[PDB]
């Protein structure tokens, strides 16, 4: 009924497309910076993942801090001593922006073990704020798979939990996946983790929905295949150590595919 | 950077401040400037701002308030927004003894019903529309404003913020506290506000929750599972509330028509999954035959 919003649910859709499109990060921003590096830039979307966890934050906190994070880097030439500063920042932006109950400044300072001042996150804060014009409202890959989990008839935790978890690994890794958009991603996430536990494919109905093949969201499902396929040796492990939790149903510690089949 | 505005009168004072009417010195413009402190020492910029500047920037349409800039210190920030000549409540209280024509509340209510289309098909949610929160210039036009409580939702919608609209124009599934709400909230509403525009009291002035849930029970008929599938496990329903009987709206709002009375009820549906959506209601038998009046000012 009301909450799946049917009078709108395709308005919203075809906005939310549109949206990610101008939200999206520059491809090939690491390369233009100096002094930091997709492997630092990991580590920082790891310590988020755990900080979503240490403070029991939405994982949609999660992806919007990571978009605020990457248009910043976008714009800006940041130090590394600096890139912690930039993602404590936008952490606190997304929980104002999001949570119902966000974590107070001073706690944002204490999980940055007081590298910064209180100063400085909030300085940071208003900079992040002029950096992005204020447009925080930011399509993304949990906002597509709320979406995509609708169509899936046979509703299963197991399927929704797995997709949010390959979308998690997602953010982690600038290459590949700062050249995919947020929706193709969901695909992906949700083909991947629906065949995987049921055995099937991208649904038609969600084929007439986004016009995404399965030819067209190869490439990405490759990638994400991969990503999945390492996961366990991954210098990062947050996400797997989350997602093992009853919460998740230990979708982390199922075993993936070994081919896909197209 | 504020050198430009010449400061009028004050005009309000709400979340942030003191709003107040402003007159762009070089190019005429007369502005409603809404000036916000930074907690620079302590809390930063307050989520209500960076939620109304980050969702009015997206949300551009003739019945919602326009931000025109947002003028950055150090220490404070100043939203520029158009300025409107006054709110409804203030041309409702206006016109307590004239009364408002039919034909500027048909008017009225379509616009409302446009621009809160627009901000549902933008995936966000006001959850404070009030007669106060809602601008009206000389020229005929109306325009949802004040977005401080607004929320960008996801699909299906989660838990949101439960404390959200001001008590009379809160819908029942707020006051019993459902765990899930939606865009049948707002639609909730503007069906309260329609009502006032109409006889120009308020429709369900409650002093309390518990108060405001026996005036509407009193008025549209205490729901039960025939009308409100699960209202009766309902989280804050009691099976002890008295069982009412339905107004007939040529009771409630004598005055509306029976093209009114039909939307109304559709707007003030208890469900809010049989609830009118505000893409539906703007296609109503009621507004066949709408124009653009101008209110006498
Ligand atoms: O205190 C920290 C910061 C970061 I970035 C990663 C791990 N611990
Ligand atoms: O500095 C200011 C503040 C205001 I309110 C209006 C004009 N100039
Ligand atoms: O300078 C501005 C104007 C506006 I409208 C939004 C954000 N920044
Ligand atoms: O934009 C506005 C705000 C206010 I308070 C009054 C009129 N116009």
């Amino acid at each position: 009924g009301v909450n799946e919003v049917p009078d709108y649910h395709e308005d919203i859709h075809t906005y939310l497309r549109e949206m990610e499109v101008k939200c999206k990060p520059k491809v090939g921003y690491m390369k233009k910076q100096p002094d930091i590096t997709n492997s630092m830039r990991a580590i920082l979307v790891d310590w988020l993942v755990e900080v979503g966890e240490e403070y029991k934050l939405q994982n949609e906190t999660l992806h919007l801090a990571v978009n605020y994070i990457d248009r910043f880097l976008s714009s800006m030439s940041v130090l590394r001593g600096k890139l912690q500063l930039v993602g404590t920042a936008a952490m606190l932006l997304a929980s104002k922006f999001e949570e119902i109950y966000p974590p107070e400044v001073a706690e944002f300072v204490y999980i940055t073990d007081d590298t910064y001042t209180k100063k400085q996150v909030l300085r940071m804060e208003h900079l992040v704020l002029k950096v992005l014009a204020f447009d925080l409202a930011a399509p993304t890959i949990n906002q597509f798979l709320t979406q995509y989990f609708l169509h899936q008839q046979p509703a299963n935790c197991k399927v929704e939990s797995l997709a949010m978890f390959l979308g998690e690994l997602s953010l982690i890794d600038a290459d590949p996946y700062l050249k995919y958009l947020p929706s193709v991603i969901a695909a992906a996430a949700f083909h991947l983790a629906l065949y995987t536990v049921t055995g099937q494919s991208w649904p038609e109905s969600l084929v007439q929905k986004t016009g995404y093949t399965l030819e067209t969201l190869k490439p990405c499902l490759l990638d994400l295949h991969q990503t999945y396929l390492r996961a366990p040796q991954h210098a990062q492990q947050s996400i797997r150590e989350k997602y093992k939790n009853s919460k998740y149903h230990g979708v982390s510690l199922l075993n993936p595919p070994e081919t896909l089949n197209v | 950077s504020m050198e430009n505005f010449q400061k009028v009168e004050k005009i309000g004072e709400g979340t942030y401040g003191v709003v107040y009417k402003a007159r762009n010195k070089l190019t005429g413009e007369v502005v409603a400037l809404k000036k916000i402190r930074l907690d620079t020492e302590t809390e930063g910029v307050p989520s209500t701002a960076i939620r109304e500047i980050s969702l009015l920037k997206e949300l551009n349409h003739p019945n919602i308030v326009k931000l025109l800039d947002v003028i950055h210190t150090e220490n404070k920030l100043y939203l520029v927004f158009e300025f409107l000549h006054q709110d409804l409540k203030k041309f409702m209280d206006a016109s307590a003894l004239t009364g408002i024509p039919l034909p500027l509340i048909k008017s009225y209510l379509f616009q409302l019903l446009q621009g809160l289309a627009f901000c549902h098909s933008h995936r966000v949610l006001h959850r404070d529309l009030k007669p106060q929160n809602l601008l009206i210039n000389t020229e005929g036009a109306i325009k949802l404003a004040d977005f401080g409580l607004a929320r960008a939702f996801g699909v299906p919608v989660r838990t949101y913020t439960h404390e959200v609209v001001t008590l009379w124009y809160r819908a029942p599934e707020i006051l019993l506290g459902c765990k899930y709400y939606s865009t049948a909230v707002d639609i909730w509403s503007l069906g309260c506000i329609f009502a006032e525009m109409v006889t120009r009291r308020a429709l369900f002035p409650g002093d309390s929750e518990i108060d405001q849930l026996f005036r509407i029970f009193r008025t549209l008929g205490t729901p039960d599972e025939v009308v409100w599938p699960g209202v009766t496990s309902m989280p804050d329903y009691k099976p002890s509330f008295p069982k009412w009987a339905r107004q007939d709206f040529s009771k409630v709002v004598p005055p509306l028509d029976e093209d009114g009375r039909s939307l109304l009820s559709q707007m003030l549906h208890y469900d809010p999954n049989k609830r009118i959506s505000a893409k539906a209601a703007l296609a109503h038998p009621f507004f066949q035959d709408v124009t653009k009046p101008v209110p006498h000012l």
